[PDB]
């Protein structure tokens, strides 16, 4: 019975969170609902704690503290197909808001590869695509986004992407 | 037996007789019919069976992150009231109209039995299952949705995207001007093409290539002569009559019944009502077709009126022990009335509210109105403002009163005789005998195909058919000859099966299968074909652009089959539309956000030609940048790239559907 009071602790901020209500979410309300910060250290061990880790993440990025976001989404493990390569995916964007883009886009390529699907795949690829491309790594992205058009040539991506890959090309000069 | 799985979990056809029951109670509860046809009941069983997949991927994840919700949160939401899926709910405050969690509260005690409406409990049992499957679908889609972040780098190159804008001179040779017999695709190229693409053509579900005959049975020549004639007796008759139109309508078996009262112009068939001011009182409007529902007609416009169609009343309704006790109560209220005792107060007296109500015709326009209702109906209308009249109603009396007229319009009594022009069993029975022996003289597909014309049957064609799909050809009743189609072997001829409404014949050839798997070479042949000719129709013009030493853009325009074109406002991020190619050409924008001013590009392969382009200005709309704005602009794009996951948990979740075996 402890997983099911972590998830009856849990499911206000659940709310809050979808209400884009980020603050609450992440350090409570004052009218009984303690905040995800509290329920994964008050019920450590529990899936609901688990998830709180994931949800905190988020919402410190969204509140602009990236050092935080790194820390908190580093926290959740899962081996899902759409959660745990987008929360990864999350974590390689934090990278990026803090310049280090050579650990983003590993990250958001690996993010890429856990999710090998095409909702999430493509957006971790382009992501990493244009972060190679800021960095000079031309054939780097040209692989990334090819990885697109081949793989992943049901995904809305697919449609676009030839002017990416010619984009890069035309870029090694 | 089961009527499929999902994720090594499989659904029994009594479960899922279970569930379409369910849904076929509550779409019914709500659509306000109390019967489904055969079409509308397959879309609920299509609707049960992809809400069960749904729900069933959803929980496979869900249980593994440990998302749920909880008896708290399913008490949170109903104490809140405001989830679209409470809105139109029985359970409603009797003032305020709205959700109400107090009175849905409902006991557990329930010879001592009464009533049973109180399966009310599976009612309410189904919405709760609803709210709960699309809270957990909803916090599982967020989740994924919210984590999709942006970052300053996208951000960066989305606003530059927008804003740069670049003008261009083109010069081009579409594909168009290569003619497609020069160019010789060989099978080693297209398998080549294949292999490599080899994962791009999986085939997910098994289907089938049928051809099928679709017979339609229509009345001959005779038998609509014998129905002209049954319509031209009854009209006759229908001219000579002056009362009981009731008995005379149904005595001659009318489609159209009639009721002694007056309706608005649109109670009548429209058939009817488009002839209604051609038409005069007590002449017969003689025998015609009507072929939107293949009817002989003819009617008689016994009455017309002005007269209001809403009428405001009062009545009270007098029940005694037996007819002495109710005669005698009934003249004693009556009495009080005409003499001015006050109407509520007195039908307060024998437990009746006694206010006035409004009625209008649409209330009772289509029903089967006969017996006391008619008597009642009649009296209401043909009772003046505040008279009141002492209605007899077989076993009680009512005391009625009129208080109140509006809404004067043309109203009619029509008296309708309508006949369908339906085939006689010998004009099906003839048709019977002609496909059967066509269908046993032809008893394989080949033979079916060959000889289908000249004996003179229309053969249809059907690839890619699934075994989800309920019919052959969208005739009602073939769900046998799909399940045949699925069992039976490249070749076969099936039976004759009767169907449609007892009125249609279908036979079907099954000419192929394409197993789950992959796609073979052939199914995708016309796909590749185009992309190896594309390819080499542009290894063509740049072979022919390289052979002239087109190193100027006049010298590009000088070549067999150039257009040219000047592209103003060019950018990145929307694909750049060419006349002189009439056509759409993303590469453009591609080449100019990283080109040199005035200097010529090399040839590009695009859409519809190869081109070269010389940009030749450029500038920059005066927006600034938001790294903020730009970030939530691509996180939103990002959830809506994502939207369809579901589709992705379908694909992993190993999902049978074999409800076509059993209904």
């Amino acid at each position: 019975p402890r997983e099911e009071k972590a998830q009856a602790a849990l499911f206000k901020g659940q709310e809050y969170f979808e209400q884009d209500a980020y603050e609450q979410a992440l350090n409570g309300d004052s009218i009984g609902y303690v905040g995800f910060l509290k329920v994964a250290d008050e019920y450590s061990g529990t899936k609901a704690a688990n998830l709180a880790k994931a949800y905190a993440g988020i919402c410190y990025a969204q509140l602009g503290k990236y050092d935080e976001a790194v820390k908190m989404l580093d926290g959740f493990n899962g081996g899902d197909q759409m959660v745990a390569p987008a929360i990864l995916g999350a974590t390689g964007n934090c990278y990026a808001q803090l310049g280090q883009l050579d650990k983003a886009a590993s990250t958001l390529l690996s993010a890429a590869d856990k999710a090998d699907n095409n909702s999430l795949s493509p957006i971790f690829l382009m992501q990493a695509g244009e972060i190679l491309v800021k960095q000079g790594k031309y054939d780097d992205a040209v692989n990334a986004y090819t990885k697109i058009k081949d793989k992943y040539f049901q995904s809305y991506q697919a449609m676009d992407i030839d002017k990416y890959i010619e984009q890069a090309k035309l870029m090694k000069k | 037996h089961d009527v499929g799985e999902v994720n090594g979990d499989a659904l029994s056809a009594q479960e899922y007789q279970n569930l379409v029951e369910e849904y076929t109670e509550v779409i019914k509860l709500s659509r306000g019919v109390t019967a489904l046809n055969d079409e509308q009941t397959n879309q609920v069983r299509d609707e049960v069976w992809r809400s069960y997949v749904n729900n069933k991927l959803v929980e496979k994840e869900a249980k593994a992150l440990g998302l749920t919700v909880s008896a708290a949160e399913i008490q949170d939401i109903l104490k809140a009231g405001v989830h679209p899926l409470l809105q139109q709910t029985p359970f409603r405050n009797p003032q305020t109209g709205a959700f109400d969690k107090d009175m849905l509260n409902k006991f557990l005690v329930d010879a001592q039995y009464a009533e049973q409406y109180n399966n009310m409990y599976k009612y309410w049992s189904f919405i709760q299952k609803t709210l709960v499957q699309s809270r957990l679908a909803e916090k599982y889609q967020a989740l994924v949705a919210k984590a999709l972040l942006s970052n300053p780098v996208e951000a960066q190159d989305a606003f530059d995207a927008r804003v740069n804008q670049y003008d261009l001179l083109m010069a081009a040779v579409p594909y168009s001007s290569i003619v497609d017999s020069t160019i010789v695709v060989k099978e080693s190229e297209l398998k080549d093409l294949y292999n490599k693409k080899k994962e791009q053509f999986k085939q997910y579900q098994e289907s089938r290539d049928i051809k099928y005959i679709d017979v339609q049975v229509t009345a001959s020549a005779e038998d609509r002569a014998a129905i002209q004639q049954e319509v031209d007796e009854a009209t006759a008759q229908l001219a000579t009559t002056t009362d009981d139109y009731t008995s005379f309508i149904r005595s001659v078996g009318s489609e159209a019944p009639y009721v002694d009262l007056f309706y608005n112009k649109t109670a009548f068939p429209s058939d009817v009502v488009a002839r209604l001011d051609s038409a005069s009182v007590g002449s017969v409007y003689g025998p015609y077709y009507n072929g939107a529902d293949n009817t002989i007609n003819s009617f008689k416009v016994v009455a017309k009126t002005a007269a209001a169609d809403s009428i405001e009343f009062r009545q009270i309704q007098v029940f005694a022990e037996d007819a002495l006790k109710t005669k005698a109560l009934a003249d004693s209220i009556y009495t009080a009335i005409k003499g001015g005792a006050n109407f509520a107060d007195l039908a307060k007296k024998y437990g009746q509210t006694g206010e006035t109500n409004w009625m209008s015709s649409a209330q009772y326009e289509g029903a089967q109105i006969d017996g006391d209702n008619l008597k009642f109906i009649s009296a209401i209308n043909n009772t003046g403002v505040n008279e009141v009249v002492n209605l007899p109603l077989g076993q009680a009396n009512v005391i009625l009163q009129v208080t109140n007229k509006k809404a004067v319009k043309d109203k009619y009594k029509v008296a309708v005789v309508k006949r369908e022009v339906e085939f006689s069993k010998e004009t099906y029975n003839r048709a019977y005998n002609d496909f059967s022996q066509f269908i046993a003289a032809n008893p394989t597909a080949e033979k079916m195909i060959a000889n289908a014309e000249e004996a003179g049957y229309k053969l249809l064609d059907r690839r890619d058919l699934y075994s989800s799909e309920h019919t052959i050809g969208g005739v009602r009743g073939t769900k046998e000859a799909l399940r045949w189609a699925f069992s039976a072997k490249p070749g076969d001829v099936s039976g004759l099966y009767e169907c449609g409404e007892s009125d249609h014949m279908v036979a079907v050839a099954l000419v192929g299968v394409t197993p789950e798997g992959y796609r073979p070479l052939k199914a995708v042949q016309d796909q590749l074909r185009a992309e190896i000719v594309k390819d080499k129709k542009a290894e063509k013009i740049m072979a022919d652009m390289k052979a002239a030493n087109a190193t100027s853009l006049d010298q590009y325009k000088a070549m067999s089959g150039a257009v040219s074109d000047s592209l103003k406002l060019v950018t990145f991020a929307a694909p750049a539309y060419v006349s002189a190619l009439r056509s759409s050409e993303p590469l453009v924008g591609a080449y100019a956000s990283v080109a040199e001013m005035n200097k010529l590009s090399a040839p590009i392969k695009g859409n519809a030609g190869v081109f070269v382009l010389q940009m030749y200005g450029k500038d920059k709309l005066s927006d600034t940048f938001n790294a903020k704005d730009e970030e939530a602009t691509l996180a939103n794009m990002h959830a809506r790239f994502a939207s369809r996951l579901m589709n992705d948990l379908y694909l992993k979740g190993k999902v049978k559907d074999t409800r076509y075996l059993f209904f």
